[PDB]
């Protein structure tokens, strides 16, 4: 089924954090603000409704999310551990890191920004979006990520983990130390 | 270390200041049984373990008597 | 854990929840067309020991047919529609629902809501509201201005009294709703009530034909707690509660004793 | 030895502290105009090194209960009440202004208009009323205008001569005071008269404490006070076993 | 313990249906008084496991006037007066705003107006009686006139107005038998006190209380001891939690 | 001693001067010219526990602002000069004043 | 031996932990869906008001 | 009709039997120990 008002309020914080744990939810509302964080993790939810808004971070770390649509605003991180989202929207509003560990996604949108930290680490990605720009630190290991893009903007440490890299960027510039 | 799954326990106290618009205060899952059940476990699994370690430290006791 | 301790906790626990329904229902002890709430108790999973599977029968009363029950647990906080007695009120938009039958009433969020509780008024508009959050009545109930009473039927055939006008002109009827299984509808506060799977699809009709209830004005409906057997719950609870909590220090004694002697 | 101990010190601590915090709103249940003040726990995590396992929590005071009080009418006609919300602008003995909502106002030997506590009532001029000396009949209004009878004067001669000071704004904007006056979180706020506050003369405004709701609240302090001091002697009783692997 | 706030619930509902039940019992006398029930709701349920359903206790929603006529006192004084039907009599506020009143009790001030007999607001629309009058006649609908001597036939001074709310519950008392509309309350409907569903003027009369005071007594019966009861389940939560962290 | 049981203590205190000023009120309910008493309470001071020393102000919804009350007490026993009813008496001698006004002696 | 009987949406008799009571015909006791009165005979006899 | 039946423990039954499992249940935890004291002891034969 789907998610109510008087549901919606028995899964909240005194701060305003909707807790969805283990829950049987399928959808959510469209429109949907959430003064807090957002926990979705282990659900069944496999879509987030359009002009949804989180007041904090978004957490669905081994959840069935698959799609994102466009529009969403997330005040805080968003964590995508071991979900199923195979590709990230366009026009995401996001204020803290994506960690997008051991997730079947395989594009990215061009020119991301990344105010955080961005993770790909053991994912079937093939190449990163040109003009990628992340002010935190960039952790790609164990993906399939092999080829740079000509363009690149990384404000920390790049952490191979363990994958080749053969064509580096030609315009980088590095705050921080490459670690194979 | 893992949270609890169940739910906060909601209470309706519209005029404290973290009230919500319906007034619900929310207080935290803990319960109380099932921690005193979890402090007398922890007590008698932490002693046994003692038990365990005495009885090796006699038996390298008389390993190191051999040869003596 | 001693399997033993778990056990006795989910003695405790159920307890803990039996406790939390009674004190629930004593305090909906005036609440309006209330209906109380018990709690069901049911054995938990027996399980073989000294067989390494679940060899069918083969010396069940034999130690190696030894069976060990894992508790107890609360299944169901049952609700029990028993009709409850009638609160006669000299307030002319208080009415009373006389059998089966449930006030329909608009949700803000376009859902439609079941009630029992008949305490209804009228908003700035003239519309038949509830007199608690105000939510519209269905079917819409509007009361001209220029009525000096109102007439609330047997069958919801709402009438007003014009002056300067002999008999009185029909404004509307009322519908009640009922369900197979009243028992499934789910409480959402409010004295309100939403339908589920186990409850059904919906069935309105005039009230008074088809089986349903019958309207009645300027009454109510008291809640049908009986303050007699929650507190006679409340002793069987009390006293089973603290049973179990000897056995736990009973179990934790017994350990105890076995790494300190020996 | 094991920090649970300390950890559970901490917590049983903050009962007694709470404790005290419900004996004050059960002592001060008589009290005229008095707010009161709730009670709340704050948890605090020990961020650091490690598995997050400690939590520290402190009990705090998060508002103050500013319901309308119990009404006392009493005929008296220096004995004032706000209804609904609202406050009255007081000077202490120090000198700085706060709002107080006891009533139990007096006239002095040269007519200063005081209350039960002695704090000097501000005026029309963000003044202390001084009112004539030789008065013969009190009326105050129920804007908070004081009209008053000169003595010997005929009864057709009401005048009046101040109106009481009455500001209301935000309650969660204000904190109690070291002596039971509220004043503005932020320092220098003005305290701007209102024109809505009502004054019911003859009335005094008891207290707002709900005596069962502070009674039900300790019987759950006691009962958390005890859980946490048999974790501090079951951590001694923990380490006194382990005291066992150094005898070799 | 959730046991002990469901029921904590459950005493202050009760407490606040007690003091509605006072309230009806002491304004018992006043003229144009309409007495008022509690509304009670249970509280939001919660599925804990996921089917079973806790409740939370319950609470008081609303506090519902019953705008029911009540019984007719017949008196000698010509200028106190009663709506014998739908509608309020509009007396000027000092802020300048209109409110509504059902009270009849007016007189006049030191000009002529007619104005209520407690606070002196005046009666909207205003009415003059002149210094020459020796009687003054009411009509019902509104029409006030006076006896001159030396004049055949009563001239007419001014005409009340009444005015009739769809909801009077939605209406907004504030005291001294008066109300504020508001936005549930409705529209003002002015108009002839007496046409169009509005009800009509009868001089040296008076609209008294509608309070049950049978009902109210009875309702002190099951308030009280539904109050006790939900304290009993309070005093077993404790002795059970005394019992557990005393056994273990 | 523990902080707690003082407060209540206060407390007790208060109620024990307000119940000896009700008695009085009601063993001199005949007296002639007697004017009755209230007992007016007010709360005692708050303290600063968790500043350094009493540092005060702040931050006062924080654990760190948190102010705890010493209990209550009975300021002043206020007279109620209300002016009360006559008696009507055949003795010649006995005198009353109607408004303010006291014998002197 | 559990005799906390209820009714579900489809009109099946089951008691209070989910099980299927049996009948005369030694199938799950099936009910009309719109009932008006259920009264349980003394000897186990169902007998129903549409 | 009209009633529920309930569980037929007995409480008292319960709490009896709980007790003398315990004491039988200490006093072989006491051969346990006992059992190891001898072997102990019997252990200095081999002890030259």
């Amino acid at each position: 089924y789907e998610l109510d008002y008087y549901s919606k309020f028995g899964h909240t914080d005194n701060y305003g954090n909707l807790d969805l744990r283990n829950k049987p939810y399928t959808q959510l509302p469209s429109g949907f603000v959430v003064k807090g964080n957002l926990n979705i993790s282990q659900t069944p939810i496999k879509k987030l409704p359009k002009g949804l808004d989180v007041g904090g971070s978004l957490e669905a770390t081994n959840s069935a999310l698959k799609t994102i649509r466009s529009g969403t605003k997330i005040k805080g991180y968003a964590n995508l551990l071991g979900s199923k989202i195979e590709s990230w929207p366009r026009g995401i509003k996001l204020g803290g890191y994506l960690n997008l560990t051991d997730t079947p996604l395989k594009t990215l949108p061009a020119k991301l920004r990344v105010k955080g930290d961005l993770s790909v680490i053991r994912t079937p990605i093939s190449a990163l979006p040109e003009g990628l720009v992340v002010d935190g630190n960039l952790y790609i290991g164990g993906s399939a990520l092999q080829v740079f893009p000509d363009t690149m903007t990384v404000k920390g440490n790049i952490f191979l983990g363990g994958n080749k890299i053969t064509k580096w960027p030609s315009n980088l510039t590095l705050g921080g130390a490459v670690a194979p | 270390i893992v949270e609890s799954d169940k739910p906060l326990s909601a209470e309706y106290n519209p005029d404290h200041p973290l009230a919500n618009e319906e007034g619900y205060i929310y207080k935290p899952n803990v319960n109380v049984m099932e921690e005193m059940a979890n402090m007398i476990s922890a007590s008698r699994a932490y002693q046994t373990n003692v038990q365990v370690a005495d009885s090796s430290k006699q038996m390298l006791l008389r390993t190191l008597q051999m040869g003596q | 854990m001693h399997p033993a301790l778990w056990v006795s906790k989910t003695g405790l626990d159920a307890q803990q929840t039996n406790i939390a329904t009674i004190s629930n229902n004593l305090a909906n002890a005036s609440t309006v067309g209330y209906k109380k709430s018990r709690a069901v108790f049911e054995d938990l999973f027996y399980q073989n020991i000294n067989q390494p599977g679940g060899q069918s029968s083969q010396n069940t009363e034999l130690p190696s047919g030894l069976m060990l029950g894992a508790g107890s647990k609360v299944v169901a906080t049952q609700k029990v529609h028993t009709h409850g007695n009638a609160q006669t009120t000299t307030n002319a938009l208080d009415m009373m629902v006389e059998g089966d039958g449930f006030f329909q009433v608009t949700l803000p969020d376009g859902n439609i809501g079941y009630t029992r509780n008949g305490q209804f008024t009228l908003n700035g508009e003239g519309t038949l509201v509830t007199s608690g959050s105000g939510y519209p009545v269905e079917p819409e109930i509007v009361i001209p201005e220029d009525a000096i009473s109102i007439t609330v039927g047997t069958d919801g055939e709402v009438s007003v009294r014009v002056r300067g006008q002999q008999d009185n002109q029909v404004v509307g009827q009322l519908t009640i709703t009922d369900f197979v299984n009243p028992g499934g509808l789910e409480p959402i506060g409010q004295n309100l009530y939403l339908p589920t799977g186990a409850s059904g699809d919906p069935q309105e009709g005039v009230p008074g034909l088809d089986g349903l209830g019958e309207i009645r004005q300027s009454m109510l409906e008291a809640s049908n707690v009986n303050v007699t057997e929650e507190l006679v719950n409340m002793i069987e609870a009390q006293r089973v509660y603290e049973m179990n909590s000897k056995v736990i220090s009973s179990v934790d004694k017994m350990m105890s004793f076995v790494n300190q002697q020996l | 030895m094991d920090r649970a101990l300390f950890l559970a010190m901490s917590g049983a601590k903050q009962n007694m502290q709470a404790l005290q915090l419900r004996a004050n709103n059960l002592a001060n249940v008589s009290t005229t105009g008095f707010r009161a003040d709730l009670a709340q726990a704050r948890s605090m995590q020990a961020y650091g090194e490690g598995h997050p396992s400690r939590v520290f929590s402190m009990t705090e005071r998060p508002g103050h209960n500013f319901a309308q009080g119990s009404v006392i009418t009493t005929g008296r006609d220096l004995d004032v009440t706000i209804e609904g919300s609202g406050w009255i602008s007081v000077l202490d003995h120090t000198g700085k202004e706060g709002l107080t909502r006891n009533g139990n106002l007096k006239v002095d030997q040269n007519g200063m208009l005081t209350n039960a506590s002695g704090h000097l009532v501000l005026g029309e001029n963000d003044a202390p009323i001084t009112l004539p000396i030789p008065l013969s009949k009190i009326e105050i209004g129920r804007d908070g205008t004081i009209s008053v009878l000169p003595q010997g004067a005929p009864a057709e001669e009401f005048q009046a001569v101040d109106r009481i000071k009455l500001v209301k704004p935000n309650d969660q904007s204000l904190f109690k005071d070291t002596n039971g006056l509220f004043r503005h979180k932020t320092p220098n706020q003005p305290y701007e008269a209102d024109a809505t506050v009502s004054l019911q003369t003859g009335a005094i405004e008891g207290s707002n404490v709900n005596a069962v709701g502070e009674m039900t609240a300790l019987i759950d302090l006691q009962r958390q006070f005890e859980m946490q001091v048999k974790m501090m002697s079951t951590a001694e009783e923990m380490d006194k076993s382990s005291d066992s692997l150094l005898r070799m």
